[PDB]
């Protein structure tokens, strides 16, 4: 019954976007049951989210956006990126570069620069990288790496570099960029029977260069740069076992250097993946609607079933929430223990549902190609469709939380909804250590909830304290010592809670684990009044004295 | 639930009647005699100790006592949820006023002959049961005259008032199913229980082409045998002429009536099919409206409608109940630039009705709305609806 | 004034009125003054009805209206065991919906302090204590002017006394955890001098300046302690005055899948410097087996308060650092949020409304609370109907607008609240200008989401 409440802003002006009347959860820009539309106008205008866009100079926002919409429908987009929450650029295979700026969830500015179109000779750009100083371009049928350097920050110079890779006529060359702009990679899903399918590229001194190359042992599902030791190139390679069954191989390269690999068995072949912002969690979408999470610290593979094929996945930048998206518009929310979370669009009545259907959003054939939490709060999720509308999904993530949605906030909501079993699985996924502070507070919320109110709940109390007392993978000792005083106090209250009910044997075992002076006497006086346990408790008391 | 009403002569302690209803239906069940004597004996005990008992209520029921003059105690027991003393007090004012209209304050006050009252009040039982059960009338609860808006109000009103001198009275009205469609200025100056009770009596009585039912009008004529004459022209449609003892029965002759009412046949027929609704056919209501209760607070007249939607959720019987119950709530907030609303039902949409009310310009409108209605849009909806109804009252 | 007629009587319903003992029907009454005496003379009315109307109908009488001396007096009934509690108060000060809740709070308090309602009255030794209790009760209900920014609580009381909950202060987590740890530090404690423990600490709760801060105690025990503290003005005393030291010791009877263990309970309340800390102790159960305070439990609560005094300023900063969500003289004006499952209200602080002050403001606040009581009565009927169905198994929103003005500015003044039932029984109340087209779901989500005690 726990859910997140959201509102969608659809930036397209198309009349094919058949949002239902009184569907207050979705807003659309308008060009220059009607009473329900007017009522939504009143809400939108009482709010700071205008029903229509300015057509007035200098911005001419209505017209500049309309040209962007034409560009989206008539051309493939090779890149979309954000510089900050209000700044976006997107690039097309047409060679047109577009930048837009936002206020709140709403559009304020559109700029279209078509001057690059007649200057860049190309065949089918498949990919691009964007920085303020330069753009990197890649093509489906060429060994050309096209490099653009801006004299601004348009006024620019065009350079070309030769790509060393094989089969230039058909191979799709993917690109990625470090936050340190001095390093870039190019890669392709080579299948064959000179050898490299990944290049290490540098940038320095106004020039692009090739530094080195590797051949991976399996053809990658993804290639990404790390945020730590950022030059390091992480991959996820799907592979076939000698068992003739699918696996994911998380190879890492420092090139020819493969510094590490981890093999995770799969129920079915992976179709997508992403990394959690802490990088301690790898999530793969897979065939037959399966979702697999590997926790490196706990060294455990968790499985879950999903109601949609997870072709697109993206982590919330707080790291606490995963989104799973179908290309067909189904959306599902998961926590970091892979429990499903209900989704609701704003409405006058309360209706949490396990998935959200964006099939309601339009009658368009256009498919979802991107979900992205907007890069630097973070309550805005950018959506893009190919040959379809752009827009942003806003998450109304609490007032007292000040819009935050950490693992701690999910725990509090699960306490509020009494979803305790799920809250404990999350607590287990915290891995303590670096996250121990947030984990500790989440434990306290769970234990206080249960101590204030049955053997089923005792099992939950045992497990929650168990996440510290019996780790699936051991805690660092300094983590133990940081929380040792408070965890023991929460356990002491549980011992007393158990004694009030006729369950002395388990309470006895906890008294042994705690080992406090005279603690055993609390078993003795009750067992004294199963009467045999009273003498055992006397013996245990003597083991401290 | 069930309802019981008991009446006793305070001067002797002897019960005058007991009436009851079950499910809103007339019922023959009466309370135990020792209970009845104790219900009044406790009231008279308070009387001798300078205390007026006015109510009691059990978890299942509400019980109300009233003392009228020195002679009448009315005790009402209602086993229904959401019943309150205001509804019951207004009911007992209507019942007592009905006792006044049937016998006057003579006999009814300073009671000596109990046996005469036992026989004389029997006619009252039919009207009392009609009040105890459900009907598509709100005047008994609002103390406003139940009303209808005709498509041709100026045509009916001029012909209705032009007849008043010919009728021998300044008090004339046109009634559909207990609702007033049109009435004269003299008719509109009738006092609160008086203006409501008169059409209630008319609607509760079996139809006649020429009724003559005596009415000892409480306002200025409580001891004088004024009489109410009514003329049925179409089913549930009748004229009322409110008369002193002086006006002849010849005033009811068709030879005088036809020239005042025949020209009005079209709008008279137009008001007939309204039944439970009060607005003229084709009125531009918002489609989410399930019904209205429109009060005019200065004019003391109100329209009552339940819209005949085929969704039947709530049923018309429930819609009548909902508007009556909402009014009772409205009078604990609005009654001595404001609005009120309720949303009924379970967590899912489609589970219950929206209700709204607004007071503007000394008229107050109550609204029963479809489950699909937006809850944020209610005020502007209420504002537009009032503006459409503004010209009518 | 004190001359306004009111009465409490405890009456036997074994109506052997023919016997020789004078006023044998009365087991207790208060006040003794003349204003009550006429009400006392009509005591036979209640006796007649409390027998008769449950013979006529399937249930007990709950209330009645009498007129005396031109006053309308509402009289509440409670037939606990063929033995009746009766309370009569003027309608002029006490709305019927307020009275029926007030008798319920009296019934719960009597059972809480004395175990059972009938025996509390049958005990002659409890008479002067009952007289003191009812003296306080008939000042709160009848003569509110004693008040034990100005009269903010008095305008609040119209609504605050009716809700099934406790005024509570929302805090940033950075403060909340010091406070929760301090309660855990107390609840885990067992100190002496090898010995049987004197009590189990069933739980504890902390208040600051009339606001609940946090609790380790169960909800049901929070409700009973809060009601007791309302009747003795303990919470408002902390809110308005600096208490040097308060100590309260009482035996209590807080109702208390294995069965609940047998035992006896003690309520300890200690407070200093606007803090008030309540501890509920259990004799029997895991512990030894009426005594006064054992001193050691008083020392432990006082030590806990010393720890809490290190963060009082941090709380005051939260009280002082603008309203959350912010309020205008954004056009939100007021709110009350209640989770009925926990003893929590969330409200604008006294400091925050005083910060919002103006000539219009104090009138608007009184209107808000009074309208919310009228709303509560509607929700309470619904809650009872739904509870009956829930018991047999083992309405949703209300609001009003008032245009108000000091050629002054005219402002819209919505008062709205909503009742939720299924995942939780919870109630929201809000107040805002019509300039903002608010959705109750959006606000209820924002306020309740991430909320925890």
């Amino acid at each position: 019954m726990s859910f997140c409440l959201t509102e969608l802003h659809l930036w397209s002006l198309k009349n094919t976007l058949h949002i239902a009347d009184r569907d207050i959860g979705i807003y659309q820009y308008y060009d220059k049951e009607h009473g329900n539309l007017e009522k939504k106008q009143k809400l939108a205008e009482s709010r700071d989210y205008p029903w229509t866009l300015k057509n007035r100079r200098p911005e001419k926002l209505r017209d500049s956006l309309k040209e962007l919409e034409e560009l989206m429908q008539n051309s493939r987009c090779v890149l979309s990126k954000w510089k900050n929450k209000y700044v976006c650029q997107l690039l097309f295979g047409s060679g047109v570069l577009v930048s837009l700026s936002l206020s709140g969830p709403q559009l304020e500015k559109v700029v279209i620069d078509r001057s690059l179109v007649g200057k860049l000779i190309s065949d089918t750009i498949s990919d691009a990288l964007l920085t303020d100083s330069f753009i990197i371009l890649s093509f489906l049928a060429q060994n050309k790496l096209c490099f653009i350097q801006f004299t601004k920050k348009l006024d620019y110079k065009i350079f070309y570099y030769e790509i060393p890779g094989p089969i230039n006529k058909t191979t799709e060359r993917h690109l990625a960029i470090n936050c340190v702009h001095d390093r870039v990679v190019c890669w392709w899903p080579l299948v064959n029977d000179d050898r490299a399918n990944l290049l290490l590229l540098g940038y320095a001194q106004g020039r692009l260069e090739v530094l080195s190359s590797v051949r991976t042992e399996w053809d990658p599902l993804d290639v990404r740069f790390g945020t730590k030791q950022p030059y390091q190139v992480f991959t996820v390679e799907h592979s076939v076992s000698v068992d003739k069954e699918p696996m994911a191989d998380s190879c890492i390269y420092e090139c020819i250097q493969c510094v590490s690999v981890t093999r995770i068995p799969l129920k079915s072949k992976a179709i997508s993946c992403c990394r959690n912002v802490t990088e301690d969690k790898l999530i793969l979408g897979c065939e037959d609607s399966s979702l697999i999470l590997y926790e490196t610290h706990r060294r455990v593979t968790l499985l879950a079933q999903t109601e949609l094929l997870p072709s697109l996945i993206s982590c919330h930048p707080s790291g606490a929430i995963l989104l799973v998206g179908s290309n067909q518009g189904e959306l599902q929310i998961f926590d970091m223990a892979l429990s499903p979370i209900n989704i609701q669009l704003l409405a006058e009545d309360r209706l949490p549902r396990e998935t959200l259907q964006f099939s309601k959003l339009f009658d368009a054939s256009s498919s979802l190609v991107q979900m992205q939490w907007i890069a630097p709060i973070y309550d805005l999720l950018f959506l893009r469709f190919e040959r379809g509308p752009l827009g942003v999904l806003l998450f109304k993530l609490g007032v007292f939380t000040r819009g935050q949605l950490g693992l701690i906030d999910i725990i509090f909501q699960y306490i509020h909804c009494d979803e305790i079993y799920e809250a404990i699985n999350i607590l287990s996924s915290m891995n303590w250590d670096t996250l121990g502070h947030q984990c500790f507070i989440s434990m306290s919320a769970i234990v206080n909830h249960l101590l204030r109110q049955t053997p089923e709940r005792e099992a939950q109390l045992e497990t929650s304290l168990g996440t510290f007392y019996a780790p699936t993978r051991p805690l660092l000792d300094s983590t133990i010592l940081e929380y040792r005083d408070q965890i023991s106090k929460y356990a002491r209250r549980f011992f007393h809670h158990l004694l009030r009910y006729q369950r002395f044997e388990k309470a006895f075992l906890l008294a042994v684990d705690v080992g406090a002076r005279d603690l055993f006497m609390d078993i003795h006086y009750l067992a004294l009044d199963e009467l045999a346990l009273a003498e055992v408790a006397r013996k245990r008391a003597s083991d401290i004295d | 639930g069930t309802v019981h009403l008991l009446c006793l002569a305070a001067s002797s302690g002897v019960p005058l009647f007991c009436r009851s209803s079950r499910g809103g239906a007339p019922a023959r069940q009466q309370l135990p005699f020792s209970v009845i004597g104790s219900l009044n004996g406790v009231h008279m005990f308070g009387q001798n100790l300078e205390v007026q008992l006015s109510s009691a209520r059990t978890e299942n029921t509400t019980v109300v006592w009233k003392s009228f003059h020195d002679s009448i105690t009315l005790i009402v027991l209602s086993s229904e949820v959401g019943i309150s003393e205001l509804r019951l007090e207004r009911l007992l004012q209507m019942v007592f006023g009905a006792m006044v209209l049937l016998v006057g304050l003579e006999e009814l006050t300073n009671i000596r002959n109990v046996e005469r009252l036992k026989k004389d009040l029997r006619a009252s039982y039919c009207l009392i049961d009609s009040f105890l059960g459900d009907s598509e009338l709100i005047g008994d609860l609002t103390q406003c005259v139940d009303c209808v808006i005709p498509p041709e109000g100026s045509l009916l009103q001029e012909a209705l008032s032009g007849f008043a001198e010919a009728a021998g009275t300044t008090f004339v009205s046109l009634v559909v199913s207990g609702r007033v469609v049109a009435a004269t200025e003299g008719w509109w100056r009738l006092g609160t229980p008086e203006a409501v009770l008169l059409p209630w009596l008319v609607g509760s009585l079996p139809p006649q082409t020429a009724r003559d039912y005596p009415v000892y009008l409480p306002h200025g004529s409580p001891t004088v045998p004024h009489r109410l004459l009514t003329l049925t022209l179409l089913p549930s449609l009748e004229l009322c002429l409110l008369c002193g003892p002086s006006p002849p029965l010849s005033q009811l002759y068709p030879q005088l009536l036809e020239r005042w009412w025949q020209p009005l046949l079209d709008p008279l027929r137009a008001c007939l099919p309204l039944g439970p609704r009060a607005l003229p056919s084709g009125f531009p209501l918002h489609t989410d409206i399930l019904g209205l209760l429109l009060l005019h607070l200065e004019l003391k007249r109100c329209l009552f409608t339940v819209e005949p939607l085929g969704d039947k959720e709530p049923s018309p019987e429930q819609r009548r109940r909902l508007l009556r119950n909402f009014y009772t709530l409205v009078t604990s907030t609005h009654f001595p630039p404001r609005a009120c609303y309720l949303v009924l039902g379970t967590e899912e949409p489609g589970t219950g009705v929206r209700l709204v009310a607004l007071q503007l310009g000394l008229r107050r409108l109550l609204l029963l709305l479809s489950p699909q209605s937006p809850t944020h849009g209610l005020r502007s909806l209420a504002t537009h609806t009032l503006h459409a109804l503004t010209p009518l009252l | 004034g004190l001359n306004t007629p009111h009465i409490i009587m405890y009456l036997t319903l074994q109506l052997d009125s023919e016997t020789s003992k004078e006023e044998q029907e009365i087991l207790y009454h208060y006040p003794m003054s003349e204003a009550s005496q006429k009400l006392k003379s009509v005591r036979g009315i209640f006796l007649t009805l409390c027998d008769m109307l449950e013979n006529v109908t399937g249930t007990q009488v709950t209330s009645s209206s009498l007129l005396l001396n031109g006053k309308q007096i509402h009289v509440a009934y409670w037939k606990e065991s063929d033995k009746l509690l009766l309370i009569g108060l003027p309608a002029e000060e006490v709305p019927l919906p307020r009275l029926r809740n007030m008798i319920e709070n009296v019934i719960q308090t009597l059972k809480f302090m004395y175990g059972s309602l009938d025996s509390a009255f049958c005990q002659i030794e409890n008479v002067p204590r009952l007289d003191h209790f009812f003296n306080l009760f008939f000042q709160r209900a009848l003569q509110p002017a004693k008040l034990h920014a100005q009269q903010y609580d008095a305008s609040s009381a119209v609504l605050l006394d009716n809700l099934p909950g406790v005024r509570w202060l929302t805090l940033p987590l950075e403060i909340k955890m010091e406070l929760d740890m301090a309660l855990s530090d107390l609840e885990a404690a067992d100190f002496a001098e090898d010995m049987r423990r004197l009590y189990t600490i069933l739980g504890s709760s902390l208040f600051y300046k009339g606001y609940l801060i946090c609790s380790h105690l169960p909800k049901d025990d929070l409700i009973d302690i809060a009601v007791y503290c309302r009747h003795y003005c303990l919470l408002p005393l902390a809110a308005k005055q600096r208490i040097g030291q308060l100590i309260i010791w009482r035996e209590v009877f807080p109702q208390h899948v294995f069965p609940e263990p047998e035992g006896r309970y003690f309520l300890l309340v200690v407070g200093l410097k606007h803090y008030m800390l309540c501890v509920l102790l259990e004799a029997g159960g895991c512990a030894s087996k009426s005594p006064g305070p054992d001193c050691v439990y008083v020392d432990q609560v006082k030590t806990t308060l010393h720890q809490l005094d290190g963060v009082d300023s941090r709380i005051d900063e939260r009280l002082a650092s603008s309203p959350v969500p912010c309020l205008s003289c954004n056009t939100l004006f007021h709110y009350v949020a209640l989770e009925t499952v926990q003893g929590i209200f969330i409200t604008p602080t006294l400091e925050e409304v005083a910060q919002l002050s103006g000539s219009i403001h104090p009138q608007l606040i009184k209107n808000f609370h009074q309208c919310c009581l009228s709303i509560r009565a509607v929700f309470q009927q619904t809650l009872v109907e739904e509870k009956k169905k829930g018991l047999n198994s083992g309405v949703k929103e209300h609001g009003v607008l008032f245009e108000c003005s000091p050629a002054p500015p005219v402002m819209a003044y919505w008062v709205v609240g909503r009742l939720f039932l299924h995942p939780k029984p919870q109630e929201l109340y809000v107040c805002f200008h019509d300039s903002v087209t608010e959705i109750a779901i959006e606000i209820a989500f924002k306020l309740f989401f991430g909320l925890t005690l």
